[PDB]
């Protein structure tokens, strides 16, 4: 009863951790996001995995998962333990605002998470969480937010974040097209069209594939704002505009 | 048994206790401290069955410490009073309960000043001024006489003065030492120590 | 080829306990004599880098204020079960009002040195000494991972123990003294150690019916070494 | 008795098109009041309250495990809930305590999210519903209210009507009460917006 | 739950866990920090940063208590669960004895808990080695470090991480008393051995310290580039 | 520049970039190379 | 609270009033003691309203799952054997006075249950408070084999006598009445009393009121 | 059990979960289905092949309803699919206890991709072979949800799954459209059931089910031998 098993804990003789790794390799496939903070809100971005011309569209959400009034998170890896992972994060922010009604501070809940996925890294063979997340929200105390989860239980703020293996390349960009805290909410949605431009090779963009939600500060609402297509739309017009007046240099 | 009074003001907070340590018959302690700093700018008296009253101190004050050990801030007062209230509210409906009476006394930067009250039911409420025990029925008619919401902090100490003229005018106990706090933008600040001298 | 970790042997031993015998050998070396005037011990500490504060590493810790010990290799799985033993004999002070005596310290032990399975995990790797002066007179007591415990009128351990038993055999016998034995023992030690003896490098401790608990503060060490 | 212990009542009553709640302010200790300013009334997502009367600490504790289920449903499923969902949400919250019973009677008083329905019920400490069409009362002072809403009430009310014969009944049934006193707040909620009157009560 | 032992003794007299997870330690950041007699001084190279993003939630310097210090090496998820329950326990000798919590028994701590953890049916040994500097009763300055196997080892500075041999050879033709008799010197002698160590751009160079009566000041990559600058007015001066 | 690009370059890395940064410099019949060249030889070698 | 159930020649005519009395004062003038179980099985409860509403709800519950996972009708000896054991499990502190009725495959049958556990086939049954007198007026007006006109008017009679007599009874009487294919549910059967319509209009005018503090919030 | 509890699920050195991807072959080697939303009502249909003249056609069904108004095939094994079913009925009951109205069938598809995903993850057990198709009339708008055995779900317009479905895949997206009515909705079920079965397709080689806003109806072998009059 011990020949059958797998030995997913136990570190490898090459010197790091072996199936963590490959966690890793299961997340670098099937997803693409990042997010663009740089003042009076948040954005994410997402890729249409399943863009197939027979699905429905009927959830009013996607990739999205607004798992409390003022955070969300985008996904990438294995969906469905990500919905294990959203039902517990939900729940652990709720059963905090009952333990002290007040909302839910963005890294505290992060740890929480962190501390779910490497109790399964740590002790026991079970398979590890093959997903990597973002957060977007807000607080009392610093205003917006990013965050990068791992698999291993790593965590890190950014202000310009990636999951997915195609988006790399993107990290490069944001770092060449990097600003100063400059987020008129036209510039940074117009940097994060030329992102996704570039780094999918899907040429030209077309807005079914694609997905944008924001999160602004209104003093009684903190609306999240997951908006529709049209302006999607526009905001592509707006882009391939612009990148013919950018060629005009040549 | 005694009370310890909390007077609020606009932008500070006059909290107040004895130093009476009650026995079978006999005065054990006439120098006792019921002052339990939770953090910078909160503070914790605490008076009911007294077996309880210590160890609501090391709850409570040993999570805040946890709190703002981890995640690297002080709480609100709000929050943690509310806190209490769910420990309280817990601990109510079980084999083991607590019996302690005190309101909680903190302060915010941006909320200000707060003031809360408990019971030995585990009710949250927020009061301009508040009260428990015997004290209570002799001392709330002269604080709701002379009060104002905006009065400085020397007149409320005229006033706690003129609370104190009355506590030792119709009561049958003795209550010789009182000890006073304040809370400020600045943090706490102990005030002098308000006894009468007897003979 | 990884078998089940609760197997015996093609030739009968087990193979787990036998590899905890081996992995005693790369510990530090350690001497305690029995003598009728009180037990003496001795250790080597293994100083490594100057940057490494010396009067931090324990080799000699105290379980009762009669009971000395010494441990050997890994250091904290000897730190679990001196806090045991400990707490044991505590436990027999009290229930009794009486101390409870070495052998009756080391049953307790080695009741659990080999409890190691995977339900209700692996062996312990370290030996130990065992002293302290009971009504039986002065004791020296030792100690294994297999449970295998043994009286011991002057064992040496670890990784110098042949030598250090076959001199220690050519210089013991029966009605030594205290200090003579002391010295004897610290020759071995700079004998078998690799770095110059100097104040920093052993620890003595020696417990008495007459000087009752044991005491070894620094420099006596010194009046010890420079008597050499 | 317990019920009597910090006073309390719990008023909501149906109009035409639009539902008014009331309850009163006073919080204290049997005969000692505390403050004027103590909540009853609770919001629960858009155009739909909640109101709780009885022991103070039941009120609170299942205001926050009602709030707490409430947001866990609603993020479970993105549209807002339908009151009768909430009634027999609160039927069950509490009925799980069946032996441990907590000491409230909750009236719940929202219109419907997808027509402008108005919708009252009450329920007992043990998870007994009760919907009726013109008004349910909770607290000490039951049959007072009792009979000013048998008295004044009519099917068919303008908001400005129900607000003052809800007024007229809070006033006058709260005054011949003892220990539930000192102020009334009153929401009157419609389809189009949400309306919160303090009322000029006896402070005695 | 999950009956199996993970760590075996080898056939020649190992644990093959503990002494390989110090191979996670071998390769990951590294990190010195000394005592001088009256300030305490730490901090960790290589952040290895993007040097364009946030830097508060990389921090691996932290504290369990206003006395008690932080530095680890190895992965940061393992240091991550050691603090969290290193600040429960050191918070909860609080509630008992009313003294500030002495160094020596949080380090005892961390050492019994990851030598139970190594001991326990099929956990995974920490890979992580720490540092905990901090100052009790009477101001003594001391310092000890960590292992996977569990020992508490008092030393006078530090080697881990990454090419910890060159960093303590330096050490040892640094020994000098004379080294921690300026505050100031010893802070630049941290600087000077991390300047020893990695690229030293005086970006990754994340230091902290403690004056033994105050609480851990993190201090700000200005003052540490004029800390660097006259250390380079100091080496040429040595021509 | 290019030292901080790529946290874990190799001499396989840079020998690719430094070769096709050239075969960028003789598809436009020059001799010398741009800083241009580098971009593309870098977002040609590593992400691709 | 008083109600009957009797058996006729073909199915059950169950019977309720629906005055929901708490204490002393009449809480509700208009609730539902007749509950479902299945298609063809109903329940009617007395004593502890919350009690029988939540048992109801649960053995409700646990005959549609069985019923969906058969695949045909239910049967009544289920619902009594399940009933009579989850009450008995609770060693009767769950107050909850019931009456069963259904139609299976072997016909009717009407069930009481005792909130013990103690259960009865009987041909007719009253429970609660005032169900003496309605089980005067069956033992009065009873013979076996009724119609059903006969049979509803005698519950229709057996309640209404409930309702002139008892103090925690009086409303709107509701009826059922199940047969092997035509389930039937009648709430304002015979409607008895009548109110006066008001003598004073006491209206209030708008504005007869001090307010101290408006609020306005807008929507969609 | 035993206390070995340990996941026989593993990644791959490249990262792919093996034991789902041959859980997806075995759910792709069995019976063929398919199953159309058409703005009333949601039409699922199966291909149910007896393997000799003796069999029964009254004791085993594949539509089976989980409420009143909820509709469930699949396309695996009827060994795991009878026991996931029974663990949707349980839980559908709990929902309808706490919050005495109907389950929505997204809520379903969330709590039963939640089990599936959990079990998947747990210690010891391979994952279902059973890919599903839930319906339903819930608010007005009816619905259709796939899942799959690795814990997923999407929400399709008109899907197949089986054999050849890839085959019935492009002959639905040529055939369906935005609009239809039930009985054309059958008329092109039964035409993409027929592309892929055996040439005698009879009242009982098929077996559908229907859905209408007032609730769900299975459908008899009297209407379904009704049908086949001018055939798919």
């Amino acid at each position: 009863s011990r020949r059958y098993d797998s030995r997913t804990t136990i570190f490898s003789p090459e010197g790091r951790l072996y199936q963590v790794e490959y966690a890793m390799e299961a997340i670098g496939h099937a997803g693409t996001c990042l997010g663009i903070l740089a003042n009076d809100g948040v954005l994410l971005a997402a890729e249409r995995r399943n863009i197939h011309k027979l699905l429905d569209e009927v959830f009013f959400s996607e990739k999205i998962y607004k798992l409390n009034e003022d955070m969300a998170c985008s996904v990438a890896g294995i969906t469905s333990d990500a919905n294990v992972l959203t039902n517990e994060l939900r729940l652990i922010a709720q059963r905090y605002l009952l333990q002290y009604q007040e909302p839910i501070p963005c890294e505290q809940l992060v740890t929480a998470l962190c501390d779910i996925k490497q109790a399964y890294t740590q002790f026991g063979g079970k398979r590890p969480f093959g997903v990597s997340l973002l957060y977007i929200g807000w607080d009392k105390h610093y205003g917006f937010q990013l965050y990068q989860s791992d698999p291993s239980g790593n965590y890190g703020g950014w202000k310009a974040t990636c999951i997915g293996n195609n988006s790399a390349a993107a990290v490069s960009m944001l770092k060449q097209d990097y600003k100063e805290g400059e987020m008129t909410l036209k510039s940074a949605l117009a940097l994060a069209i030329k992102v996704l431009n570039k780094t999918m090779d899907v040429s030209k963009l077309s807005a079914e594939k694609v997905e944008i939600a924001t999160l602004t500060r209104e003093n009684g609402k903190t609306v999240i704002r997951v908006l529709k297509q049209k302006e999607v739309e526009q905001l592509i017009k707006k882009h391939e505009e612009e990148e013919a007046k950018a060629e005009r240099e040549k | 048994m005694e009370y310890l009074i909390g007077i609020q003001g606009p932008d500070y907070v006059l909290v107040a206790s004895d130093r009476v340590a009650a026995s079978n018959i006999v005065q054990m302690k006439d120098d006792h401290d019921k002052m339990f700093k939770m953090s910078e700018k909160i503070l914790l008296l605490c008076v009911g069955e007294a077996g309880d009253t210590v160890q609501f101190a090391e709850y409570i004050q040993k999570n805040v410490q946890l709190y703002k050990m981890r995640n690297g801030y002080e709480l609100s007062p709000t929050a943690a009073a509310n806190f209490t209230r769910r420990n309280l509210a817990d601990c109510l409906r079980s084999r083991t309960p607590y019996h302690v009476n005190l309101l909680l006394a903190g302060y915010d930067e941006h909320e200000g000043p707060a003031l809360y009250y408990m019971d030995y039911l585990a009710a949250l409420a927020k009061a301009p001024f508040a009260a428990h025990g015997y004290g209570a029925f002799l001392t709330l008619s002269i604080l709701d006489r002379y009060y104002t919401p905006t009065i400085s902090r020397e007149r409320a100490v005229e006033l706690l003065r003129k609370c104190l003229e009355e506590l030792q005018k119709r009561f049958i106990l003795n209550l010789p030492t009182f000890s006073v706090r304040i809370i400020d933008k600045n943090g706490i600040h102990d005030l002098d120590n308000i006894s009468f001298p007897k003979q | 080829y990884d078998r089940g970790v609760n197997t015996f042997s093609p030739e009968g031993r087990l193979f787990q306990v036998e590899y905890a015998i081996e992995a005693i050998k790369l510990g530090s070396t350690a001497i305690g004599i029995q003598t009728s005037e009180g037990v003496c011990l001795a250790v080597e500490k293994r100083i490594t880098s100057p940057l490494m504060e010396p009067s931090s590493i324990e080799k000699i810790v105290e379980i009762d204020a009669h009971i000395g010990c010494a441990m050997s290799g890994l250091i904290a799985d000897a730190k679990t079960l001196i806090d045991k033993a400990r707490v044991e004999t505590q436990n027999h002070w009290f229930t009794y009002n009486e101390t409870m005596t070495v052998e009756s310290v080391t049953q307790a032990v080695s009741n659990l040195a080999l409890q190691f399975g995977e339900e209700d995990s692996r062996p312990f790797g370290v030996a130990l000494l065992f002293g302290g002066v009971d009504e039986k007179g002065p004791q020296l007591f030792h100690m294994d991972p297999s449970g295998t415990f043994v009286q011991c009128d002057a064992r040496a351990i670890g990784s110098a123990s042949e030598g250090a038993q076959s001199s220690l055999q050519e210089v013991y016998h029966k009605s030594m003294t205290l200090k003579e034995a002391i010295k004897s023992s610290l020759i071995i030690l700079k004998q078998v150690m690799e770095e110059k003896l100097n104040a920093t490098n052993i620890e003595l401790a020696t417990v008495q019916p007459g000087q009752n608990f044991h005491m070894f503060t620094k420099e006596e060490l010194e009046e010890v070494i420079k008597d050499i | 008795s317990i019920m009597s212990y910090n006073g309390g009542a719990v008023m909501a009553m149906k109009g035409k098109n639009c539902v008014a709640i009331a309850a009163d302010r006073r919080f204290g200790i049997q005969a000692q009041m505390v403050t004027t300013d103590f909540q009853k009334i609770f919001p629960m997502g858009d155009r739909l309250y909640i109101g709780l009367a009885g022991l103070a600490t039941d009120v609170q504790t299942v205001a926050q495990r009602l709030k707490f289920r409430l947001n866990l449903y609603e993020l479970k499923e993105g549209r807002q809930i339908k009151p009768y969902t909430l009634m027999s949400m609160v039927a069950n919250l509490l009925y799980e305590k069946r032996f441990g019973p907590y000491y409230t009677e909750p009236v719940i008083a929202g219109l419907d999210p997808k027509t402008f329905k108005p919708f009252i019920c009450s329920l007992d400490l043990i998870g007994c519903p009760m919907v009726t069409d013109d008004f349910v009362v909770s607290g000490t002072c039951a049959e007072q209210m009792y009979g000013m809403c048998e008295s004044l009430w009519e099917p068919n009310m303008d908001p400005d009507h129900l607000f003052e014969t809800i007024s007229q009944a809070m006033l006058n049934a709260v005054d011949r009460d003892a220990v539930s006193g000192m102020g009334v707040i009153v929401h009157i909620i419609e389809k189009d917006k949400i309306t919160t009157r303090t009322l000029k009560a006896r402070m005695d | 739950s999950y009956d199996r032992a993970i760590t075996v003794f080898s056939p020649d007299g190992h644990l093959f866990q503990v002494e390989y997870a110090q191979e996670a330690v071998k390769k990951g950041s590294t990190a010195v920090g000394v005592r001088g007699r009256d300030i305490v001084v730490l901090g960790v190279e290589k952040k290895s940063v993007a040097k364009l993003q946030d830097e508060r939630t990389v921090r691996k310097i932290c504290a369990l208590d206003d006395n008690v210090c932080m530095a680890f090496a190895g992965l940061t998820a393992d240091a991550r669960i050691v603090i969290n329950r290193a600040r429960v326990e050191c918070q909860s000798h609080r509630l008992t004895v009313e003294d500030p919590v002495t160094v020596e028994y949080i380090t005892r701590y961390i050492a019994s808990l990851k030598q139970r953890y190594t001991q326990s049916n099929g956990r995974r040994p920490f890979g992580i080695s720490a540092l905990i500097v901090g100052f009790d009763f009477d101001g003594t300055p001391r310092l000890y470090q960590t292992d996977p196997s569990g020992t508490y080892h008092a030393w006078k500075a530090n080697a881990i991480g990454r090419g910890a041999k060159s960093v303590r050879e330096f050490l040892e033709k640094n020994y000098t008393d004379e080294a921690i008799e300026t505050d100031d010197l010893t802070i630049k002698l941290v600087i000077k051995a991390l300047l020893e160590v990695v690229q030293s751009g005086g970006k990754n160079i994340e230091l902290a310290v403690m004056r033994r009566d105050q609480s851990l000041k993190i201090l700000n990559p200005e003052e540490i580039e004029k800390y660097v600058a006259e250390i380079e007015k100091e080496k040429e001066e040595n021509e | 520049d290019l030292i901080m690009a790529k946290d874990d370059l190799s001499g396989a890395d840079i020998k690719a970039i430094c070769t096709e940064a050239g075969l960028m410099a003789l598809r436009e019949r020059r001799m010398k190379v741009t800083n241009e060249d580098f971009k593309k030889s870098k977002e040609n070698v590593l992400y691709k | 609270t008083t109600i009957a159930g009797v058996v006729y020649k073909d199915g059950i005519v169950l019977g309720a009033d629906t005055r929901a009395t708490e204490g002393m004062v009449v809480a509700d003038k208009n609730c539902s003691k007749i509950h479902f179980i299945s298609p063809n099985i109903y329940c009617c409860g007395a004593g502890t309203a919350a009690d029988t509403d939540m048992t109801t709800q649960l053995i409700s519950s646990n005959l549609e799952l069985h019923s969906l996972s058969t695949g045909r009708l239910p049967r009544v000896v289920t619902a009594n054997r399940m009933l009579k054991q989850m009450l008995f499990r609770y060693q009767g502190y769950i107050g909850a006075a019931l009456v069963l009725g259904g139609v299976d495959v072997t016909g009717p049958h009407l069930y009481s249950i005792y909130p013990h556990g103690s259960t009865d086939k009987l041909p007719y049954v009253t429970m609660g408070s005032g169900s003496l007198a309605a089980m005067a007026v069956f033992e009065d007006k009873f013979r076996p084999d009724m119609e059903e006109e006969e049979a509803k008017n005698l519950v229709s009679e057996a309640i209404a006598a409930g309702i002139f007599n008892d103090l925690g009874s009086g409303s709107n009487i509701d009826l059922c009445v199940i047969s092997k294919n035509k389930l039937d549910f009648l709430r304002p059967y015979t409607v008895p009393n009548k109110k006066g319509t008001r003598l004073g209009r006491y209206r209030c005018e708008k504005g007869t009121t001090a307010v101290l503090t408006e609020k306005i919030t807008p929507l969609e | 059990e035993r206390g070995y509890s340990f996941s026989l699920t593993t990644f791959s050195p490249s990262g792919k979960l093996v034991q789902i991807e041959y859980a997806l072959a075995a759910v792709a080697g069995g019976a063929p289905s398919v199953g159309i939303k058409a703005a009333n009502g949601v039409v699922l249909a199966t291909e149910k092949k007896q393997k000799s003249i003796l069999y029964d056609e009254r004791s085993v069904h594949k539509v089976e309803p989980i409420t009143k108004h909820i509709g469930l095939v699949y396309s695996g094994m009827g060994p795991d699919y009878r026991v996931l079913v029974h663990r949707a009925r349980k839980l559908a009951q709990q929902y309808y206890l706490v919050y005495q109205e109907p389950i929505p069938t997204a809520q379903l598809v969330q709590r039963v991709a939640s089990v599936m995903q959990e079990y998947t993850q747990s210690g010891g057990v391979r994952p279902f072979g059973v890919s599903l198709l839930i319906c339903g009339w819930n608010e007005g708008r009816p619905y259709l949800f796939q899942s799959d055995p690795s814990g997923a779900y999407f929400a399709w317009k008109a899907t197949a799954m089986g054999k050849n479905y890839v085959n019935g895949k492009t002959f639905l997206e040529k055939r369906y459209n935005e609009d239809l009515e039930l009985e054309d909705a059958i008329h092109t079920a039964i035409l993409t059931l027929k592309e892929s079965f055996e040439g005698q397709m009879t009242e009982d080689n098929i077996e559908v089910g229907i859905c209408n806003e007032a609730g769900f109806r299975r459908l008899t072998p009297t209407e379904v031998k009704d049908y086949l009059a001018a055939i798919a």
